[PDB]
């Protein structure tokens, strides 16, 4: 008709140059230079794996490292449907439920302080998450010490080891690894 | 932490600056129609074989190309996602999308607006976030920089009666900023960790011993040009907050960066096409003054936090819930509000679960409409909206006939830019009004109190201002929802896209006056002042009956 | 001025355009209107009993939205009779006596008694001692004192001379003294003070587009705040009980841009009452606000160094003749010349310098005016033959009485040509006394009146065209930083063009029928009254005062009409901050108790803070009509300076004045105990 | 939802066309 030709000309060359060999350019390019980070970054010995080095995982016992709750749908770190928490700051089954982790922290925790650290007890935004701050990663040493065994100097300075710190301080956090560190943690032990 | 907050947001301005200016420099070129250096004959050779003709093309031929384009869009993906079990790539054999959810997905992609109703990783193949959904994360922009790239000729135009070819306009800016740009972001998010390998989903066996299943995908290609523009849709439901697409604080920085590249090189090519940079910096000292006002207060409302937490025995009282570990408060605050100052949509801390101040700041700049660099394109038309009215009343101050840049301005754009301003709120308190007359809508809800009108006055919002950003509290999966959403979304882009392009045809036919002594220069300190009184007077007014049974009414709860 | 008290109980009659069919040419208004009759049918049912409540607060809303439009329609009103008073002030009797007509155009005709309201162009009529002209049109002959102070406020008798530079008369003013006659010009009803009565009573007033486009954006406002207070109210039956319908309306009514909204049609009304009272008739306020966008203005020396032909005399240089010789002459020269424009010569002369040897009582000089012929006068019964003509003219005198002519005379008028002036001669006996000087000197304060137009930012550009040397001169002793010389109509024309095509607006202030095509063609058009009748047709406004500067006037009012409008709107709509902050706590205080620390004036109860908002936009709104009435006070400053000065008054007042207002009406309802 | 404001639904649009007809007109 007027401009048929070029309209469906334009799409289907833009539709061939944005989707469709950008994304093949970018993993070509991922797999020929990068291919840890681009195939998942995902942490393992012989052919198992135990994770990857940014998803998280839920850690229930006494000895290994606790990382922040979890509020996701189905299972507490179950990368299936990362949606975090969404309830209100005002909402009552918000304060019940972080009461009821801050009374599950004191009783797991009874030689550090009754003060515990905020994300210890609130869900993260993704609803999976492999870190936290190295504070409140100083706040479990007690509990991890009793139930593993180990010096508390040892163990401050492997997580001051297999912490990650940003480029300049304010742009993020200063943050400890989890499931590395506690992989850390039973190489150490064994 | 409120130095660390103020170098944070000088160094944010400071290499957004100095990364911006040279892209004007380059963004004026592409506006003038003179290519750029090196690609002349690739241009030469490329437009020839797709047919794109080099004559030029008044508002009305450019408006149906746009508009054209954008409905084969829509239509290509809607038949794609109401497939994609017809369709390759898909590891997990994904069933194909429902009618609603499919629709609602493909205007909100398509209308540059990037809204997820759903599980991305969970309901989505690999081939439509490969394909589908990005080649409409990069037209989207495409189309918006086209629109402003219409208004700019227009108002640098002397008498002329074309705006320029659409085809040769998007081809240009597609192939030459959307997509190495993108390759460079793209690269250093498969640097720092961000994935993109197609590999099937790859289960794991966790050291405790509960089996967890990760996704995997074409993630980081999505999140380069989802970052590039103002797209802000991602790959899974955690969107630019899942450890897969931003790992890290440089990746952030890069996110917000790509968030505020486009619109501010765009008023730096305004700037710099007029042949006065004050003309530019004056948009740029507008926008700023009010984005670093809002970050202010929502980094001093985060740091006040939630009340609840120190009576029930924590060692600080910054709101940590619903925010990520290794990007702070100040951080993600200043995410949230760039998030929907630039209507981006891509929101690392959730932010549904947010204090009360710290929240009713983003829904006010979203409802005030996309001019905080709002938008890729629509940060300066959205602005230029505004602009044109707070030139006719400083006018009608002085005692003479209102003109913006030497163009008169009279009432055949007056009816324009009045009908474009208003079609926002009107969408805006029409659906928000609408989901509350019905059971579904008011029963989508996740928090009880204002909270809830909050979350369905900013789902609203999200949807007729083209942002996407979402308090992800509420089950928007309802035909019902994808349907409002998909109309206010719908009439939200093509009921201010089509009033700018008649502006911009009304515009480019009257002859610029060269100059006087005694017009109003629109660069001062003084008419910086005039606009953002304008921006915080109309737009508020609207909305402060809205926000005052929300955010307002829970904060003095 | 604002309350004469004559007409306000006329015009409060003519406030009720309550019905529909007066009111929907306003929309922000009539949005008000069907707001005010639906809260007053909720009232009646409230009060007769379908829901219950205390119906007093409703009536009270429903009374007092309903005071709104009687005083919105009420300062319409008095600005359209401030209108209707001017209009009869510059009536006067058109129809006032029978026309005094000839057959046959001669002074002492045959006379008739024919009425004058069917006088048609080309018609002569004699004028006696006593009497008023009956149709506009110009004269033929003779001339005498006509005083014009019924009809443009001069009561100076302007003389009316056949010919010349003004001959032309307008209709229904009064005449002093015998000796006038009258050609017809125009038909009775084709007078623009006719046009102007007939469009004041007509009182259609066709908006301006700057009036369309603030009528746009108010219409746009209007929507939103409509839309925001309509979707209130399923947000408020979200958490409990809904806010009711009265209170949604009169927040409505509080938000809409009410002042504005009805001082619109004041603002323009008022500019159209300032045009009349300024002596400038004025067409379209789409004329009267490009004629405040005037940046060049245009004019000719014909109406400024003593408006033509009465140039002043400047020390009379002779060769070979002493001054105190010269002085003789002058005297000589002052025993005759018999014509007006001689008798204002010789004024000047005798004022330039003063001699009592004789008058006209000890020479009894002939009283006897100059000849068709040769321009000569017939003046011989002093000692020396008197002859008073111009170069050709006594050269002709040369070869008619005194045989051959010297050089000496020849090289004088070479001097006075290369000088400039006029070469007029004096002679008297067989030999030359000198060509007078008669350089041309700017009467009145133009050269103020030229400095407050470069102060205001307006091109001043002089178009007579003579030579360059004395257009230098006369914008040197006039004000004007250019001019244009060796003038013609198609390079006027062309420069208009130019100047129209460069990116500028001009204005016209000629008076010829010459210059009417290019003061037709300037976009703006000011007409003289002393000018042609044709050019007055060709313009678009006329001013009576006969003041070639009466334009700075005019950008005054016409600037004031668009800064008024402008600055009302602005503040109505900064009003909406307070009027939030009074209504919003007090709307949602039954619903959301937590809301009730948003009131921080602490008003006494939700049931009155209503009412003090609506009362306070009332009184705004009635307190602000002679604000619509006279204009915003204009001062000669840069852009910057005056929208900084505008800001700081009318938008600070705005946001603080609604404070104050609402805060006193409050207290004094609390000590009134209404509520 | 129920009947008593559908008239107030349909009186709002009746308001909000007869407005946008006045802002498209330039009476
Ligand atoms: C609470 C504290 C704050 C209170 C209020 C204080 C307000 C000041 C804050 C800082 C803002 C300075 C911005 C520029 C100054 C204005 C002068 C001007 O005409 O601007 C054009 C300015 C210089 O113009 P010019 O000298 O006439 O030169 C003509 C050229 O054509 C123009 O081209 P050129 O000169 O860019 O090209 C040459 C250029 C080569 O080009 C480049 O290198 C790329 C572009 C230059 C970028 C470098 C500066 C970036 C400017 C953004 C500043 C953001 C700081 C954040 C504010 C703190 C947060 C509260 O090389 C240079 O020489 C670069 C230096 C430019 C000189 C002026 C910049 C001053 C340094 C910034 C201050 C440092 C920050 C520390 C914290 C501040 C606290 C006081 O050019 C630019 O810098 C371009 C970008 C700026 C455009 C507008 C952007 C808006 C910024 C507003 C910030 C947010 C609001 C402030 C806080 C509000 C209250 C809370
Ligand atoms: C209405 C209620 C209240 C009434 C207030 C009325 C107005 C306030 C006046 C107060 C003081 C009066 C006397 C001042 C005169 C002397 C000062 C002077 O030189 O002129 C400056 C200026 C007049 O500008 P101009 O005569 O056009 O141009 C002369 C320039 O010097 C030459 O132009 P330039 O561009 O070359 O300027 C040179 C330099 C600037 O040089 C200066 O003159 C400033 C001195 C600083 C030294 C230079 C350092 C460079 C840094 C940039 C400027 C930093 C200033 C602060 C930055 C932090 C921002 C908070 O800047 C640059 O290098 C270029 C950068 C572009 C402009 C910078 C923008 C700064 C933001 C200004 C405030 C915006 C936020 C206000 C919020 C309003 C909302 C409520 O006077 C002011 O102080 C005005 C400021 C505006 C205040 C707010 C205005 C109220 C409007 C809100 C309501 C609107 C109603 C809505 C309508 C209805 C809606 C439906
Ligand atoms: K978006
Ligand atoms: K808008
Ligand atoms: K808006
Ligand atoms: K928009
Ligand atoms: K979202
Ligand atoms: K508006
Ligand atoms: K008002």
């Amino acid at each position: 008709m007027s401009g048929l030709r070029p309209a469906l000309s334009t799409f289907i060359f833009l539709l061939l140059i944005t989707g469709g060999v950008y994304p093949l350019l970018t993993t070509v390019l991922g797999q020929w230079w990068f291919p840890w980070q681009a195939n998942g970054s995902l942490i393992r010995e012989g052919d198992t794996v135990r994770g990857s080095a940014l998803i998280g995982q839920n850690f229930t016992g006494n000895g290994y490292f606790h990382g922040r709750p979890s509020a996701t749908a189905e299972m507490p770190y179950n990368p299936q449907a990362s949606g975090g928490s969404n309830l209100a700051v005002s909402n009552p089954e918000l304060d019940k439920l972080i009461a009821a982790r801050v009374a599950a922290l004191r009783a797991a925790n009874p030689d550090a302080s009754a003060s515990v650290p905020v994300e210890l007890v609130t869900a993260s935004a993704s609803g999976l998450d492999n870190n936290i701050t190295p504070q409140a990663a100083a706040w479990q040493i007690p509990r991890v010490a009793k139930a593993r065994n180990l010096s508390v100097e040892q163990l401050t300075q492997l997580i001051a080891k297999y912490s990650q710190q940003p480029l300049v301080k304010y742009i993020g956090q200063p943050v400890v690894n989890i499931v590395e560190l506690n992989l850390a943690l039973d190489k150490l032990d064994e | 932490m409120a130095a660390q907050g103020f170098l944070l947001i000088a160094t944010f301005l400071l290499v957004l600056m100095v990364l911006a200016r040279p892209l004007g420099s380059g963004l004026a070129r592409l506006i003038n129609d003179i290519p750029l250096p090196g690609t002349t004959g690739v241009e030469r050779v490329l437009f020839r074989a797709l047919g794109v003709s080099d004559r030029e093309m008044n508002w009305k031929q450019y408006l149906c190309a746009i508009l054209g384009l954008n409905m084969l869009g829509l239509a290509v993906l809607f038949f794609m996602l109401l497939g994609q079990h017809y369709l390759p790539l898909n590891p997990q054999q994904l069933p194909g999308l429902s009618w609603d959810l499919a629709l609602n997905t493909a205007v909100s992609f398509v209308t540059n607006t990037n809204w997820q109703s759903y599980s991305g990783e969970t309901t989505l193949s690999y081939f439509s976030q490969m394909a589908g959904l990005t080649v409409q994360n990069f037209l989207s922009a495409a189309s918006g920089i086209a629109v402003i790239f219409a208004l700019i000729r227009a108002f640098t135009r002397q008498s002329m009666s074309t705006l320029g070819n659409a085809w040769v306009d998007l081809l240009r800016i597609t192939l030459w900023v959307l997509v190495p740009v993108a390759l460079l972001i793209a690269l250093f998010f498969i640097q720092q960790g961000a994935l993109q390998n197609f590999l099937p989903y790859q289960a794991v066996n966790t050291v405790e011993g509960a089996q967890q299943l990760l996704p995997m995908g074409p993630v980081a290609s999505q999140e380069a040009i989802k970052m590039l523009g103002t797209n802000g849709g991602g790959f899974f439901n955690a969107n630019s907050s899942h450890p897969f697409e931003n790992p890290t604080a440089l990746t952030n920085f890069v996110q917000m960066l790509a968030i505020f590249l486009i619109p501010t090189a765009l008023c730096f090519a305004f700037g710099e096409v007029m042949g006065d940079r004050r003309q530019g910096r004056m948009l740029l000292w507008a926008m700023s003054v009010i984005f670093v006002i809002c970050v202010g207060v929502v980094m001093w409302a985060e740091v006040q936090g939630n009340p609840h937490l120190l009576a029930l025995g924590t060692d600080s009282s910054i709101n940590m819930e619903g925010k990520e570990s290794r990007f702070g408060v100040l951080v993600s605050s200043l995410f949230a509000v760039v998030t929907t100052a630039a209507s981006c949509g891509a929101v690392i801390a959730m932010h549904d679960s947010f204090t009360a101040l710290g929240g009713m700041v983003p829904m006010w700049l979203m409802q005030i409409g996309e001019v905080v660099f709002g938008g890729v394109g629509s940060g300066l038309y959205g602005m230029m909206l505004f602009v044109l009215l707070a030139v006719f009343i400083a006018g009608l101050m002085i005692g003479r006939t209102p003109e913006y840049l030497g163009k008169k301005i009279d009432v055949r754009e007056m009816k324009l830019t009045a009908l474009a301003i208003l079609v926002t709120p009107t969408l805006v308190l029409m659906g928000a009004a609408l989901a509350m007359m019905t059971d579904a809508g008011r029963s989508a809800m996740l928090n009880p109190g204002p909270h809830g009108f909050s979350e369905v006055l900013y789902a609203v919002s999200s949807a007729a201002n083209n942002n996407g950003s979402a308090f992800a509290g509420l089950s928007a999966n309802s035909p019902f929802w994808n349907c409002l959403l998909a109309f206010c979304m719908f009439v939200g882009r093509f009921g201010v896209i089509i009033p700018v392009m008649a502006i911009a045809g009304s515009l480019v036919s009257k002859k610029s006056q060269a100059a006087s002594s005694g017009t109003l220069p629109t660069h001062g300190p003084l008419f910086v002042g005039l606009l953002i009184g304008t921006v915080l007077l109309v737009g508020a007014l609207t909305f402060i009956p809205a926000l005052a049974l929300g955010p307002v009414a829970e904060y003095l709860s | 001025l604002f309350e004469p008290t004559l007409v306000v109980q006329a015009l409060k009659e003519a406030v009720k355009k309550l019905n529909p069919q007066a009111q929907w040419r306003n929309p922000v208004m009539f949005i008000v209107w069907i707001g005010s009759l639906l809260t007053t049918c909720i009232s009646i049912a409230m009060a007769s009993g379908a829901m219950p409540g205390n119906a007093l607060f409703s009536a009270a809303i429903s009374g007092w939205l309903w005071i709104t439009v009687l005083f919105a329609n009420f300062a319409e009103a008095l600005a359209e009779g401030r209108s209707k008073a001017q209009a009869n002030s510059l009536k006067g009797v058109k129809k006032t006596a029978f026309a005094r007509k000839l057959r046959e155009p001669k002074y002492g005709a045959a006379a008739d008694k024919v009425p004058a309201d069917q006088l048609r162009k080309g018609d002569i009529v004699l004028v006696e001692a006593g009497d008023i002209i009956p149709c506009d049109g110009e004269v033929i002959e003779g001339g005498a004192s006509v005083d014009e102070s019924a009809i443009t406020g001069e009561s100076a008798p302007v003389i009316r001379e056949s010919g010349g530079d003004f001959a032309s008369v307008t209709g229904g003013t009064r005449i002093l003294s015998d000796w006038l006659v009258i050609e017809c010009s125009v038909n009775p009803g084709e007078t623009f003070l006719d046009r102007m009565i007939a469009m004041v009573e007509g009182a259609q007033r066709r908006k301006t587009p700057n009036e369309i486009a603030l009528t746009i954006l108010l219409i746009a406002l209007t929507i939103v705040f409509l839309l925001a207070t309509a979707t209130l109210w399923p947000f408020s039956a979200w958490g409990g009980n809904a806010v009711s319908v009265t209170v949604l309306v009169a927040l409505l009514v509080c938000l809409i841009p009410t002042t504005i909204g009805g001082l619109l049609s004041a603002i323009g009304v008022a500019g159209m009452s300032r045009m009349l009272g300024a002596n400038v008739i004025a067409t379209s306020g789409r004329a009267v606000e490009a004629a405040g966008d005037v940046d060049v203005l245009l004019l000719n020396k014909t109406g400024t160094i003593t408006l033509g032909n009465r140039q002043a005399s400047e020390f009379i240089p002779a060769q070979g003749v002493d001054e105190k010789t010269l002085a003789d002459a002058a005297q000589l020269a002052s025993l005759a010349d018999e014509t007006p424009e001689g008798r204002s010569i010789v004024i000047l002369a005798k004022q330039r310098f003063n001699l009592r040897e004789r008058d006209v009582q000890s020479l009894h000089a002939t009283f006897v005016p100059f000849t068709a012929q040769s321009r000569m006068s017939g003046i011989n019964i002093d000692n020396r033959m008197i002859r008073k003509g111009s170069v050709d003219a006594i050269r002709r005198h040369v070869e008619a009485n005194g045989g051959h002519f010297p050089t000496d005379v020849d090289q004088k008028v070479d001097q006075v040509a290369r000088q400039g002036a006029t070469p007029l001669v004096v002679v008297e006996g067989s030999r030359v006394l000198g060509v007078i000087a008669l350089k041309d000197i700017v009467k009145g304060g133009i050269k103020e009146r030229f400095a407050q137009l470069r102060k205001m930012g307006i091109k001043t550009v002089m178009i007579t065209g003579d030579n360059r040397l004395t257009a230098a001169a006369i914008a040197a002793e006039a004000g004007v930083d250019d001019f244009l010389a060796e003038a013609t109509p198609e390079a006027k024309l062309a420069l208009i063009r130019q100047y129209q095509a460069e990116g500028r607006l001009v204005a016209m202030t000629g008076d010829g029928t010459n210059d009417a095509p290019a003061l037709a063609q300037a976009d703006v058009a000011v007409a003289m009254n002393s000018g042609t009748q044709a050019a007055k047709e060709a313009g678009n406004m006329v001013d009576l005062d006969s003041n070639p500067t009466k334009l700075i006037e005019v950008v005054h009012i016409g600037k004031q009409m668009l800064m008024t409008r402008g600055s009302l709107t602005t503040f109505s709509i900064a009003n909406d901050v307070a009027k939030y902050f009074a209504i919003i706590p007090a709307a949602f205080a039954a619903t959301y108790p937590q809301l009730n620390a948003l009131n921080i004036m602490c008003l006494h109860s939700p049931d009155s803070a209503i009412l003090s908002a609506v009362i306070f936009n009332a009184l705004i709104i009635v307190f602000l009509i002679p604000l619509a009435l006279k204009g915003v006070s204009y001062k000669p400053l840069t852009a910057s300076a005056m929208l900084r000065r505008n800001l700081w008054i009318y938008g600070l007042g705005g946001l603080l004045v609604p404070f104050i207002g609402i805060k006193v009406i409050d207290l004094l309802l609390t000590v009134c105990g209404l509520v | 939802m129920s009947a008593g404001v559908i008239t107030g639904v349909l009186l709002v649009f009746l308001l909000l066309g007869y407005l946008v007809y006045a802002l498209i007109n330039a009476e």
